[PDB]
């Protein structure tokens, strides 16, 4: 028997509260009764949805998410990191090195409108933006070893994102 | 209408110097909150007296619309000594329209408290040409900047007068002037007046000085 | 919003009085991207374009953003007569140009009355002495006051900022200190007052013992 696999939608592993997440348990089921089992930190939860939908993401919805089915071994695990804030720096992984444009998204709580956004590394402004927008990098470079965090203007008040380590 | 993308701000104001100094006056610190979401009003506050909360009594809202948005305020009757002693009053506003709560913390300025000095100055001869002289009383060498001032003539108080706010003095102390507008006569006819100065470093949180010809 | 911002500054008050001084309203533009650093300034006085009237620009880099500065020199009269100065900045990332006008405070002015008020005996105890000089009934708040003691610019002397009176004018003191000895053993001084009134926007009043 194969293992079920859990996918995220959207593909952001770190998210803000109020955000919407969806964990889908891809795979095959048994033609006779096909229910799915979801595991939060190796524990259950209202077991069914082939797609457990996390509608209003909060901190607790955080942890390891795994899924199973009448014809699959326990899925591999998937981590959902949920934080409290106005902004959040996103990216599939922070451990980067070569051939891959560093994708950095500055996200705003409830997706409010963020403007005059800066992207920083080591308390130094590395990139400015009139209107909020992702921060990519042409060709991946070993010269991207630092601590990042974005911030901008939600309306007319300032907001910042917790810092992160782009290793 | 007013779009509000952004955490309705919070402002906290201390209490009036007199109210703090007069043991018969109730000094109340206020946590004003503006930009309250039409579609998400009323907030929960949290006052932390130097450390611990104080839900009991010490509370007082009463919503009130405005420009095109609401405005809630939290009054918190203080403790003369406390305040006048350094108690750091914290307020924490929480609207379901913010990602989290906002914490404003205000407290009596820190520094060697200083006892003022009130001097009353008679208008300048060159002003006699006017139809109202100006009774001027100074108030130097004190700290903090908090203080009140008034004018006693005899049995009953004055109105026609203005005062400049404290000004950091060359010696880390403070000072100010309060000019009194009386009529040419009233002064000339030799009447007497009193600069009423209320500050903390006062023998009884009160001093005085009369001004006559 | 979101884009470059614009701030307009006025001339220095003292610069607007001494004709020997050169006034200038400044129009700063911030949040100028490195993508569209092109900033087009258009200035307008009382409605017409000043064109150049000798206006000057050029750019610099701060945050990781740009800052441009055009600067129009203001003609004393003009300024003082209340002419309005408009600045129209327009960037590419700017949906529609930003206009900022600035102008000297509206309304008829008032001749500031100055009176020197000698210290008080009550204070004739301490070692230093509080000399004072109030100025009242002047408009607007555009005023500076120094203290000529001996054809010099004395040190320790504080002045308060104007305060609105009941009239519509303002007033402000200016306690000037000096060791006792000095004043004590008979000496003189004067506070300098500058407003857009005074004969030559200037007047001085003396104060000593006796
Ligand atoms: C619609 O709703 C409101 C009101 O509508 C309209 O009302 C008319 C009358 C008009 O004048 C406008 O007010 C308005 O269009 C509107 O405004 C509200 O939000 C703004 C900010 O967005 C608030 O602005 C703050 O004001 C305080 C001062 O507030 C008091 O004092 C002023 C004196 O000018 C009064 O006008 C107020 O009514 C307040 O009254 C006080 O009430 C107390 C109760 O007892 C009393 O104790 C006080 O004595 C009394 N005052 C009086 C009447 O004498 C300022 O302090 C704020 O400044 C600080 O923040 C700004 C940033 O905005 C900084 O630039 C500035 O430096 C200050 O920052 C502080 O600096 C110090 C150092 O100096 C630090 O120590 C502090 O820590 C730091 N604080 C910070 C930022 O952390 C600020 O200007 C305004 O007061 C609000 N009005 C109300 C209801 O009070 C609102 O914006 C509008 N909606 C929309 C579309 O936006
Ligand atoms: C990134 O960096 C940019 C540059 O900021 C840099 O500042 C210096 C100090 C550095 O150390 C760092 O701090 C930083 O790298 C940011 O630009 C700033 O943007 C903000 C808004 O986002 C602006 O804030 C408003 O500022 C105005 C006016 O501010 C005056 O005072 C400050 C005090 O330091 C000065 O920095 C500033 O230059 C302004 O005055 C000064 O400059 C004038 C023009 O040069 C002088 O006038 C001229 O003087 C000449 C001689 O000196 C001559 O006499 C001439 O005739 C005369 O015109 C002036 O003399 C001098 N100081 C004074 C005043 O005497 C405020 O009024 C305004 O306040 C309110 O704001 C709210 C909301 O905006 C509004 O509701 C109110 O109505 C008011 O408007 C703001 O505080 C700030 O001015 C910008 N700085 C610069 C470079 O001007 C940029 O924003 C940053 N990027 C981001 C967004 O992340």
């Amino acid at each position: 028997l194969p293992k079920a696999v859990v996918f995220l939608e959207p593909q952001w592993y770190s998210v803000l509260e109020k955000d919407s997440v969806t964990l889908k348990c891809q795979g095959a089921y048994s033609p006779e009764d096909n229910s799915t089992q979801w595991f939060h930190n190796e524990s259950l939860i209202s077991s069914q949805a082939s797609s457990y939908f996390i509608d209003a993401a909060t901190v607790n919805d955080s942890g390891e998410y795994r899924c199973q089915t009448n014809l699959s071994t326990l899925s591999d695990p998937v981590q959902l990191e949920v934080h409290i804030g106005w902004l959040l720096l996103q990216a599939p992984r922070w451990v980067f090195k070569e051939e891959d444009p560093i994708h950095l998204r500055c996200h705003s709580w409830k997706n409010t409108a963020l403007h005059k956004v800066t992207y920083l590394q080591n308390g130094k402004d590395r990139k400015y933006f009139h209107h909020n927008s992702d921060f990519h990098i042409p060709k991946a470079t070993l010269k991207d070893s630092g601590s990042y965090f974005c911030r901008g203007l939600v309306g007319s008040k300032n907001v910042s994102s917790e810092t992160v380590n782009i290793t | 209408a007013p779009e509000l993308l952004g955490g309705p701000s919070v402002f906290l104001f201390p209490p009036k110097p007199k109210d703090t100094l007069m043991i018969s006056r109730t000094p109340e610190v206020t946590c004003v909150v503006v930009d309250v979401s039409h579609e998400d009003p009323e907030v929960k506050f949290n006052w932390y007296v130097d450390g611990v909360e104080v839900h009991n009594a010490k509370t007082k809202p009463r919503e009130e619309q405005y420009n095109s948005t609401y405005r809630v305020v939290s009054v918190l009757t203080v403790l003369h000594q406390d305040w006048l002693n350094g108690k750091e009053y914290k307020c924490k506003v929480s609207n379901k329209a913010l990602p989290a709560p906002i914490e404003k913390t205000i407290s009596k300025a820190k520094g060697q408290p200083r006892e003022p000095q009130v001097y009353t100055l008679p208008p300048s001869r060159e002003e006699m040409t006017k139809n109202q002289v100006s009774l001027t009383c100074l108030v130097k060498g004190f700290y903090p900047s908090d203080i009140a001032v008034e004018w006693e003539s005899n049995g009953q108080p004055e109105n026609n007068y203005k005062t400049t706010p404290p000004v950091l003095d060359s010696d880390g102390s403070f000072f100010l002037y309060s000019k009194l507008t009386v009529d040419k006569s009233r002064w000339q006819q030799g009447n007497v007046f009193s600069c009423s100065v209320m500050h903390e470093a006062l023998h009884n949180h009160y001093t005085q000085k009369s001004l006559s010809l």
